[PDB]
């Protein structure tokens, strides 16, 4: 009878060890698994851009003016130029005639339409453009409203355009633009708000054409006087939905693929429609446009703050595919002595202006081969069964036969 | 006092204990409650089934 | 302004912001003389603080975003977060309001009347 004991013995030891792996099943674990991918081909990323500059001096109006100089630091809350004016001799002269509202009658204003018209133009920036051998042009980037204002978008893959690729490493394989950044129609910076700098150059972000860029948030700088290399590497990062993980594929809302972008984009326009009853020109939606006052008294303080500040508002799902590019700058001047006249010639500009305006830039792709991490499900179905059963082994002996042996038996 | 302390705590976001599964907490900046997912961890009670339950708790 | 002032409220109050709408003379920030209530005591008192709001700092109370933290304890609703005077002053005059509205009571016959009245 002892050994009737000791069978029901190792019994019970077994049934343990089975729940503690049933109950680990049940936790469903994940893994994170590393892989390097050689590949033939790379879908070329979305790139974006925008002149730090918002308004074209020479394209703010008198009625721009009335409306949204106090927005952009040119007038005071009384209309009047400040006498805080650090301006030149020209441009104070010319803000002053424009400034001058006596018997001026006011005309509808729109922040986006301000935008759209004296916002940098592609046409004027765009030196030269070549993508892979082939030359590129102003219809070859896509009109995309930022923070920033009006922006550019190369490859961005919309509106039935195929999305472009690289096959090689280096840079004869990836995108290169020489851009005027125009400081000459860069606004007078006569106080500090939202949508003025005290910099001159581009804000450019890198990224996937399934997501919107947030490029006052996530961009990189570009500074005028130098030709600035960009060499990328490409990482795909895949996650587990539940109950494995916690991130989400598609949302059924601004958006129609998911990213942590989408998702803030839409938490930031929810929080001004809610704040401030209304929306920012970049941003999606029904809600009205805000008003230069309302930039100015709601918007920006909101927009800010949430960014900034707020520490729950928004908090983002992580999304279930994630591409990222690793990047690595460097730089070179522009122009060489040697070289100034010419680009001073070709351009219609004198030497000192080509100095300060022109930068050439070169994205393009290190190697091939992008880096995968993936969260893999550590422990399914198939793993569960075969080490219950490899259990059953170590502690009676018992097997599939010894199994199917009692049901003949019973 | 017109919602119960714990509402105001925040949940256990990308914590892993188990199952990831619906769940819904109250934010106590937009003052409503949101969805979420929630792995198990009971670290506060700031977690509910569904989201008319997290409302009626929470909200007030 | 006052999406701040009623998200402050139901950080507080389960009392829907439409019965404050319009209720008595002076809710919300509208201007009167002679006040309904207890109630309608508090909006003057925050209509009277907006309107020092904006003579004093130059603030624009009923267009200007400031913050505010929600806390466990109403009492506990925050507004040092607040980065200048003006969004400071005006926080408090909502937080003011808010809290006040807590102590008085409310008749549902004193909401959206004739204007006689006032
Ligand atoms: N001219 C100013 N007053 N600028 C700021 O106040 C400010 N700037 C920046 Cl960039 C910031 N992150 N926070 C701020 N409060
Ligand atoms: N990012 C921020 N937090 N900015 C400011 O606080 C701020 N900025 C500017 Cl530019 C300004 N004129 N006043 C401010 N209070
Ligand atoms: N711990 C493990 N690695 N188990 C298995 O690999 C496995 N075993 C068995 Cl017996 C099976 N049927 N499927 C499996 N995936
Ligand atoms: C999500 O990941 C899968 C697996 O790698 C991939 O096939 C798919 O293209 C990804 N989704 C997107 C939108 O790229
Ligand atoms: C170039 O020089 C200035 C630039 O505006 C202009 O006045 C002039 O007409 C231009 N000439 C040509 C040939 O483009
Ligand atoms: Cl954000
Ligand atoms: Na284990
Ligand atoms: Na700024
Ligand atoms: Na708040």
């Amino acid at each position: 009878v002892v050994w009737a004991l000791c069978f029901m013995g190792s019994l019970a030891l077994l049934a343990l060890v089975c729940t503690n792996r049933i109950q680990y099943y049940f936790l469903y674990p994940h893994v994170t698994k590393l892989d390097e991918v050689a590949a033939t081909r790379l879908t070329f990323p979305a790139v974006t851009f925008c002149n730090l500059n918002e308004f074209r001096f020479s394209r703010v109006t008198k009625n721009d003016l009335y409306h949204a100089g106090e927005l952009l630091a040119l007038l005071n809350n009384r209309y009047e130029i400040p006498d805080t004016q650090t301006a030149d001799e020209k441009q104070l002269e010319i803000l002053q005639d424009k400034a001058n509202f006596r018997n001026f009658k006011p005309k509808p204003f729109n922040m986006l339409e301000f935008y759209d018209r004296a916002g940098h133009d592609i046409r004027e920036m765009l030196l030269s453009c070549f993508f892979r051998g082939e030359q590129c042009s102003p219809e070859d980037f896509k009109v995309v409203f930022t923070r920033y204002g009006k922006c550019y978008t190369f490859n961005a893959g919309q509106d039935g355009k195929p999305r472009l690729i690289t096959m090689k490493g280096g840079t004869g394989n990836g995108l290169e633009i020489m851009l005027d950044i125009q400081q000459d129609e860069y606004l007078p910076v006569w106080g500090e708000t939202d949508e003025t700098s005290f910099e001159a150059g581009i804000k450019v972000q890198i990224h996937s054409q399934d997501e919107p860029p947030l490029i006052d948030q996530l961009g990189f700088g570009v500074a005028p006087g130098f030709q600035t290399f960009v060499s990328c590497q490409e990482q795909r990062l895949i996650y587990l939905p539940p109950p494995w993980g916690d991130c989400k594929a598609t949302t059924g809302e601004f958006y129609d693929t998911y990213s942590i972008t989408a998702c803030r984009i839409d938490c930031e326009t929810r929080y001004l429609v809610e704040n401030c009853n209304c929306r920012m020109v970049h941003m999606p939606g029904d809600a009205p446009y805000c008003t230069p006052e309302q930039y100015k008294e709601c918007a920006d303080p909101a927009l800010d703050f949430l960014v900034e500040k707020d520490n729950e508002y928004c908090v983002c799902e992580m999304p279930c595919n994630v591409t990222r590019y690793g990047k690595e700058l460097s730089m070179v001047k522009i122009p060489s002595k040697a070289s100034a006249k010419y680009l001073a010639k070709k351009y219609n500009k004198s030497e000192q202006y080509i100095g300060e305006n022109i930068l050439v830039l070169d994205i393009f792709f290190e190697a091939l081969n992008y880096e995968t991490i993936e969260q893999k499900k550590a422990y399914e179905v198939a793993g569960l069964l075969g080490d219950i059963g490899g259990q059953m082994g170590l502690f009676i002996g018992a097997s599939i036969l010894t199994v199917l042996e009692l049901f003949d038996y019973a | 006092q017109i919602r119960p302390a714990f509402c105001y705590e925040d949940p256990p976001f990308f914590q892993k204990c188990g199952a990831f599964v619906d769940s819904y907490y109250f934010n106590r900046s937009r003052i409503t409650c949101v969805h979420f997912f929630y792995g198990q961890c009971d670290v506060n009670q700031n977690h509910f089934t569904t989201m008319s339950e997290c409302n009626r708790v929470c909200h007030g | 302004n006052l999406n701040q002032f009623r998200l402050m409220i139901k950080c507080t109050n389960d009392r829907v912001w439409a019965d404050f709408v319009d209720y008595g003379c002076y809710c919300v920030a509208r201007d009167s003389n002679t006040p309904v209530d207890d109630l309608d005591r508090c909006c003057q008192a925050q209509k009277q603080c907006y309107d020092e709001a904006v003579k004093v700092h130059g603030c624009k109370p009923l267009v200007m975003f400031y913050s505010f933290e929600c806390r466990y304890l109403a009492s506990d609703l925050d507004c040092s977060g607040n980065n200048t005077k003006c969004r400071n002053f005006v926080c408090n005059c909502d937080r003011t309001a808010t809290l006040c509205i807590l102590t008085a009571t409310y008749n549902r016959n004193n909401h959206k009347i004739d204007p006689s009245r006032c």
